[PDB]
RNA sequence: UCGGUACGGUUUGUGUAGGAUAGGUGGGAGACUGUGAAACCUCGACGCCAGUUGGGGCGGAGUCGUUGUUGAAAUACCAC
């Protein structure tokens, strides 16, 4: 029911973070302002 | 080759699953028919052959140039006109491009003049793609068979059920090689099917339908696709060949089961009585109790809570008093000269075609209307309950809880204090599935919610209209042997020539011809009385129209 | 229904694909026995013409003349028109021409219009469009070439146009003329079709093709003939 | 005896207006007396407008045809 989601930019599309949700809380996919190491400023995020 | 192909497909969320490994593969002129009960994932598998959404695993792949249209199970429009219901999709790549080599044609010389050989020329190449460009004549070809409203009225409130034959034009005109269309015969009539039945069988290119029909399934399907709850499996046949082979599959599945279950009974006490029995082996057999119980719960499915409709107050000895009324438009003739009663503790039903006004009927009877000539009674002790039939009261946003409660606690039903959370899963939704959008809901959890929302007063005067639609037969008997233990005045439109055979004590009904387009003829008796009496009191008791050239 | 017609089914092998010189001569022994005719190029490809970029269109050129009757239509006012009045049209229009053609007097078989003519052209287009006599601007029909454009009618520049059933149509020669007035006129049409070859096609290329007569039967044709035409 | 491939002849298609677009594309004054008024008739296809000149057993004479012009196109005729 936490399952480990990884969190991929929106320009570049690397895979960055990885990190849990909850599933019946949020069935949606996560957004986050995370940073990019690649692109040297901070990107959004979504899930895969 | 194939023009639509799947690998291990899985479309779901982790928690539920609704489609789980769905490997199969479809060749050109593939009539199919999809049956199945609701909640199994029948409109998630025409939803990813149009590319409308995405599968979590597995590829979904058409073929190379093989186009594909979509009729979803409500049909999207835009709100400009009527017309621009056969411009937007369809004749989209030719209508769009027609006026651009009429403006491009406006003669301007100190512009460019040589430079009409690449771009007006090249508009000149596109429209022999097509083999006709003209437009117009062969546009009022599309309109004349489907029977069209007049063109040149937007599709406001103006429209009813034939916004069906509407979004059956946007589609039939595109000619796709891959046709999706998920249940294109609600709302239609008793000829509108009709001309269905002889357009989808002289069509080339393959269909998918999850239609209900009989003529469809026996004479135009070849291959019949079962939808199990999340499985998928395909058979071949029409669906008289069909039902004969799964009688004698599920014959042997019922007892396939039985001595599963008597088997895990009998290890039952194996496994928790006396674990005395055997020393350090018993966690090799304990494994093949479990490896067989939770395959035993993955077709345990025997969970369905009835359609319950609540009683509230004594119906009295008047319910609708009609004093002589006549309801239309400008220029329009609809409802002329009736006047009927409306019986206590009787079922109700009302026949008409497309484009008669059955269901602004009932908008002057809760009082979304007012009458032209004329005057309704109410009746001091009736309390009315209008489900209707464009489903408007759904909010395609929030979830399903805050669209019946209004985000309360309590609502106000059977002059009782129901708690409202208890008043949702009475209509087949378990706990946490308030917690899903209404926008997203099936096809029968749109009508387990329509009719959440518009019996929530528990009258005894209820009008349903359109209730048998995108409903299996599993809720449509648990309807039907519910309306009839309803103490009061259940007033119903149907098109489902099956259903008022069933439940019907009145008849209000059409029977217009070339002297006045508007009358209305009221009948004491059942649906197998009313197509006997006009027989023998009328003279009215084809020609296929082609859509296209050929 | 005639024996004529069926005495020249002998006349032709079933499973021998013939040259383009042993084409003609059936033309000469099926065509005699009646009035003029015209010889008929039937090429089935292996494309795909579904999609859009394998639409295949080519002009050509007639070094031994067509025998059409060529009735040409000119659509230009000014001094647009007096370069190619005199290169022999028949019946030479204007714009008092839009009222004729729609009214009910079409008698006319070619359309030479000009660029600065194409707001009152694109109301006549609508009917001669899907007639097939669509504003031309690849062999000049419709160009800024206003002096050699009638000449061309009588020039031999007929296009070919693929349905989407594969199948190619292009008219070669007459009847009176003999083997050597059409070995120059297929060479090129061959060659016409390598010069709009696809890039996307797949397998053999040119899988079956026929030649005939408006009133003869099939013939078989040799994919395997490109260079000895004559 | 039941099915696949390859080739070949025959046959098939009806919004409304016109003597049922004889289906698409490309040509083109042709068919020669075969009247259609024997039959599984009406080409035996669809049998929805109730009819699309060919297993034709009065014939060798007369043939839906070219002419007529309503309709994106009616028009014989073979070929892909
Ligand atoms: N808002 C409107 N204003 C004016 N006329 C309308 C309006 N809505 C419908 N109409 C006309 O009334 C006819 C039928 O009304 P409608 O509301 O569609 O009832 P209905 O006949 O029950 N629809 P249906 O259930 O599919 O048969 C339509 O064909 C229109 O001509
Ligand atoms: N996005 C979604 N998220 C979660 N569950 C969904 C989603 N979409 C559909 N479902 C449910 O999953 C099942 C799939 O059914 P669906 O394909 O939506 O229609 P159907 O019920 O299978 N066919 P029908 O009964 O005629 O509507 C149903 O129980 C739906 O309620
Ligand atoms: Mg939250
Ligand atoms: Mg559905
Ligand atoms: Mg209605
Ligand atoms: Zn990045």
């Amino acid at each position: 029911v936490r399952p480990k989601i990884t969190l991929a930019c929106e320009v570049c599309k690397h895979r960055n973070y990885i990190t849990k949700k909850n599933r019946r809380n949020d069935p949606d996919r996560l957004e986050l302002k995370k940073f990019c190491p690649n692109c040297g400023k901070h990107q959004a995020h979504r899930e895969t | 080759e194939f023009i639509y192909t799947m690998k291990k497909v899985r479309k779901a969320h982790g928690d539920k699953v609704i489609l789980d490994d769905v490997t199969l593969s479809f060749y050109p002129g593939a009539k199919i028919g999809v049956v199945g009960p609701n909640g199994a994932g029948k409109s998630s598998v025409l939803r990813i052959m149009a590319g409308l959404d995405k599968p979590n695993n597995g590829d979904a792949f058409l073929a190379t140039g093989a186009t594909v249209g979509i009729l979803q199970q409500e049909p999207p429009l835009n709100e400009d006109k009527t017309v621009r219901g056969n411009v937007e999709e369809g004749m989209g790549d030719i209508k769009i491009k027609l006026d651009r080599f009429n403006e491009v044609a406006e003669l301007m010389a100190t512009d460019y003049t040589d430079e009409l050989m690449e771009e007006m020329g090249r508009l000149q190449e596109e429209l022999d793609h097509a083999d006709a460009w003209d437009l117009d004549a062969q546009l009022e070809q599309a309109m004349d068979a489907l029977r069209c409203p007049p063109a040149d009225e937007p599709v406001t409130n103006l429209s009813g059920g034939e916004r069906r034959r509407v979004a059956l034009c946007k589609l039939l005109l595109s000619k796709p090689d891959l046709l999706l269309l998920d249940e294109p015969t609600n709302h239609l009539d008793a000829e509108s099917v009709q001309w269905l039945e002889q357009h989808l069988a002289s069509y080339p290119g393959a269909i998918l339908a999850v239609t209900h029909d009989r003529y469809f399934l026996d004479n135009v399907a070849e291959w019949i696709l079962e939808l199990d709850r999340g499985r998928a499996y395909p058979y071949e046949g029409n669906y008289s060949t069909y039902l004969e082979k799964k009688a004698e599959r599920l014959a042997v599945q019922g007892r396939k089961d039985a001595k599963l279950q008597k088997r895990l009974t009998e290890e039952l006490a194996w496994v928790r009585s006396g674990a005395k029995a055997r020393q350090a082996k018993s966690k090799a057999r304990l494994q093949r109790y479990e490896e067989m119980a939770a395959e035993a719960e993955k077709t345990r499915k025997l969970d369905f809570e009835e359609i319950q409709i609540p009683v509230g107050p004594r119906l009295g000895n008047v319910v609708v008093e009609v004093d002589h009324l006549d309801k239309g438009y400008d220029g329009r003739a609809l409802i002329k000269d009736l006047s009927f009663s409306l019986p206590r503790n009787g079922i109700v039903g009302v026949i008409g075609p497309n484009g008669v006004g059955k269901t602004t009927l009932f908008k002057t009877i809760v009082g979304l209307e007012t009458p032209d000539s004329g005057s309704v009674k109410v009746g001091e002790t009736v309390k009315l309950s209008y489900v209707d039939q464009a489903r408007a009261g759904i909010d395609p946003r929030k979830t399903v809880w805050e669209v019946v409660s209004d985000g309360l606690d309590y609502i106000q039903v059977g002059q009782t204090e129901v708690p409202s959370r208890a008043y949702v899963s009475a209509f087949g939704f378990k706990g946490p599935d308030q917690q899903k959008p209404a926008g997203v809901l099936s096809g029968g959890e749109r009508n387990r919610l329509n009719l959440a929302l518009t019996l929530k007063q528990g009258g005894n005067l209820i009008l349903l209209d359109e209730p048998t639609n995108d409903l299996d037969v599993e809720t449509l008997g648990s309807l039907e042997n519910a309306l009839l233990n309803f103490p009061g005045c259940a007033v119903v439109i149907s098109h489902d020539r099956w259903f008022l055979d069933r439940t019907c004590t009145h008849i209000l009904a059409w029977e217009g011809d070339d002297d006045n387009e508007a009358k209305w003829f009221w009948f004491e008796g059942n649906f197998g009385a009313y197509e006997e009496n006009k027989v023998e009191r009328l003279g009215v008791d084809v020609t296929h129209r082609k859509l296209t050239r050929g | 229904t005639s024996k004529a017609y069926r005495a020249a089914a002998a006349k032709v092998d079933r499973t021998n694909l013939y040259t383009p010189l042993q084409a003609a001569k059936l033309a000469k022994e099926t065509s005699s026995t009646k009035q003029d005719a015209t010889v008929e190029v039937a090429i089935r490809l292996g494309v795909d013409p579904r999609k859009a970029d394998q639409m295949v269109r080519g002009t050509v050129n007639l070094p031994h003349g067509t025998g059409k009757t060529a009735r040409v239509a000119v659509f230009a006012v000014g001094e647009k028109a007096d370069a190619a009045v005199a290169a022999g049209a028949d019946v030479v229009g204007s714009d008092d021409l839009i009222e004729r053609i729609q009214g009910g007097w079409l008698e006319f078989d070619a359309a030479i219009a000009t660029p600065d003519q194409m707001a009152k052209v694109g109301r006549i287009a609508r009917v001669l469009g899907p007639r097939g006599l669509m504003p031309n601007p690849k062999t000049g029909t419709v160009t800024a070439d206003v002096a050699k454009a009638v000449a061309d009618i009588k020039g031999g520049k007929i296009n070919f146009r693929v349905d989407k059933q594969a199948n190619l149509h292009f008219v070669i020669g007459k009847a009176s003329f003999d083997e050597k007035l059409l070995a120059e006129n297929y060479g090129a049409a061959i060659d016409e079709v390598l010069r709009l070859k696809p890039s996307s096609s797949k397998g053999r290329y040119l899988k079956k093709i026929t030649v005939s007569t408006t009133t003869g039967p099939g013939i078989p044709v040799d994919p395997s003939i490109t260079r000895n035409f004559a």
